[PDB]
């Protein structure tokens, strides 16, 4: 096998410590038959790295209500983000431009919706376009990262998310690939943001090239893996195609995480064209490398898979993700089981715990004995929000940490039907006692009432 | 931060949310991606209200700008 000869892939540290993107390259993946559209700001459809592997049949201009999403120039380059995460995606390989894209064969689609008024009505249009034409949806964005937003998807965007996933892709499901946040200067964390806290959304991290947790980094639980991306001055940076047929050598952020990881995705699919939206997240936790990722909360879960609240099961690895999907049995149909734990409101104060033996469903169609997603949907008033630390055990003995101290947010609006979520009881058994901790992590006397708390697990039997 | 769009849900189909957008003044700017039975309309609490009593609309909502970063 010939690599690519384009001449900032020596720079691609992260494609060949590094994503493994070469060894799928070698089994014969890469991407071709795959649609991967990119909801930003744009794309540059005629950008040299760009316009041999643009799909219109992928893109929209839902701003400007029209077909082409070509960016909006501008002096300061506002809207050269979307071609950004295009050409990680599906760069043009072996014909000297710039670098070339992890699925450098696929076809790749921008849907134009970032530079305008985003409502929940111009999420759900992006979010449900050509369903069974894109196979893959890269999304960066989010609620704002200023460590004291809680915001999520609203009904229509919701609505999309389910849709996707149920009878998009001819019922295989849409692939949504998040970006997991921007927020580690503020102490943000991740389960406060919707978009990535939703099972329908495969949320995805950074790590620096060093292999630590970046600056902007978020932890939180309902993160599933890792792919590199910016750390400090003396670490290299994603190698991308740039706005004004230009190439780039400063990608940051995880903005520049979640297009590797659909990209892998789009090897992943061109390798079983028959995995489902769940199949692809159970290939992602089982075939991520925690070594060499440095992070101080590893923990073995009940199944004995290290996991982390900054990298979840690890790094992605392109050639052990497309060597497992050829012989993947299809999964089967997902299982919801919902646990009313609380008989009545609680006091919170200074620590709340609360103990639930749950039989997860057991003599009903809904059975689960297989673990996939969980979560805990709080309903709590608190005079601070951002003291508020909350934990949650598997009968496993795995503890997920679904909120961490937000020293910014000093909402007293507390949490109405939260559902955070946690992916590191994966493939656990749901049966047993479930343990819920609420703890106050400031001195000051606070004080607050959780009057609802369900359980809603989700699996298999 | 609200704009002068309204979601509805229609069970009754395009040829519902058709008559509903004649009857009650309003336009219909059709379907919402792929939510086969939610449409968007064109014309506000009393707005709002006034498409959500309608025995045809089960749900109605303005549209409203939110924040949203690029990460
Ligand atoms: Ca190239
Ligand atoms: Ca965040
Ligand atoms: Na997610």
């Amino acid at each position: 096998y010939q690599e690519p000869t384009d001449p900032k892939f020596p720079q691609q540290w992260y494609l060949s410590r590094d994503l493994n993107v070469k060894a799928a390259w070698a089994q014969g993946y890469t991407g071709h038959g795959i649609v991967v559209s990119i909801l930003d700001d744009g794309i540059e459809k005629n950008h040299p790295d760009l316009a041999g592997n643009y799909d219109p049949g992928a893109s929209f201009d839902v701003n400007d209500q029209d077909p082409d999403p070509q960016p909006r120039y501008t002096q300061m380059n506002d809207n050269r983000h979307g071609t950004r995460c295009a050409g990680e995606v599906a760069a043009v390989a072996n014909n000297g431009v710039c670098g070339v894209g992890v699925a450098y064969n696929a076809r790749i689609g921008g849907v134009r919706m970032l530079d305008g008024e985003v409502t929940d009505a111009v999420e759900a249009r992006s979010l449900g376009l050509n369903p069974n034409h894109i196979h893959i949806y890269s999304a960066s964005w989010g609620p704002e990262d200023d460590g004291k937003t809680v915001d999520g998807p609203a009904r229509l965007a919701e609505e999309a998310f389910f849709r996707g996933v149920s009878q998009g892709r001819g019922g295989l499901g849409s692939i949504f690939v998040w970006a997991s946040g921007n927020g580690g200067r503020e102490h943000d964390s991740c389960n406060c943001d919707g978009y990535t806290n939703s099972i329908y959304t495969l949320s995805i991290s950074s790590a620096t090239q060093f292999g630590n947790v970046p600056w902007y980094s978020e932890a939180c639980s309902s993160t599933l893996a890792t792919t590199y991306s910016s750390g400090n001055q003396n670490e290299k940076q994603i190698v991308t195609t740039d706005l004004r047929q230009k190439c780039t050598e400063s990608h940051t952020g995880t903005s520049a995480s979640a297009p590797l990881a659909a990209g892998i995705i789009a090897l992943t699919l061109e390798a079983n064209k028959n995995l489902t939206w769940r199949d692809m997240q159970h290939l992602v936790v089982q075939t991520s490398k925690p070594a060499h990722l440095n992070a101080n909360d590893w923990a073995t879960n009940g199944v004995g898979r290290k996991v982390s609240h900054s990298y979840g099961y690890g790094l992605l690895d392109a050639g052990a993700m497309v060597a497992l999907a050829q012989n993947w049995t299809t999964v089967a149909p997902q299982r919801k089981c919902i646990i009313d734990i609380l008989t009545e409101p609680k006091d919170i104060g200074k620590r709340l715990e609360v103990r639930k033996t749950v039989t997860a469903c057991l003599g009903e169609p809904n059975h689960i004995t297989r673990l996939e997603h969980a979560q805990a949907r709080l309903t709590l008033s608190y005079n601070r929000r951002g003291d508020l630390a909350i934990h949650l055990v598997s009968p496993m003995g795995t503890r997920s940490t679904l909120l961490a101290a937000r020293p910014h947010d000093y909402s007293a609006d507390g949490f109405n039907d939260w559902a955070f979520m946690t992916t590191h009881s994966w493939d656990e058994d749901p049966s047993g006692e479930w343990v819920l901790e609420i703890e106050n992590t400031s001195e000051a006397n606070n004080y607050g009432t959780l009057t609802k708390f369900t359980l809603v697990l989700y699996g298999t039997a | 931060q609200f704009v002068n769009e309204w979601a509805a849900e229609i069970p009754g189909g395009p040829e519902a949310a058709s008559a509903i957008a004649e009857e009650l003044g309003y336009d219909l700017l059709g379907q919402i991606g792929s939510l086969e039975n939610h449409y968007l309309f064109k014309h506000a609490f009393h707005i709002t209200k006034r498409l959500s009593d309608d025995d045809r609309v089960i749900w109605a909502e303005q549209q409203y700008e939110k924040e949203r970063s690029k990460r």
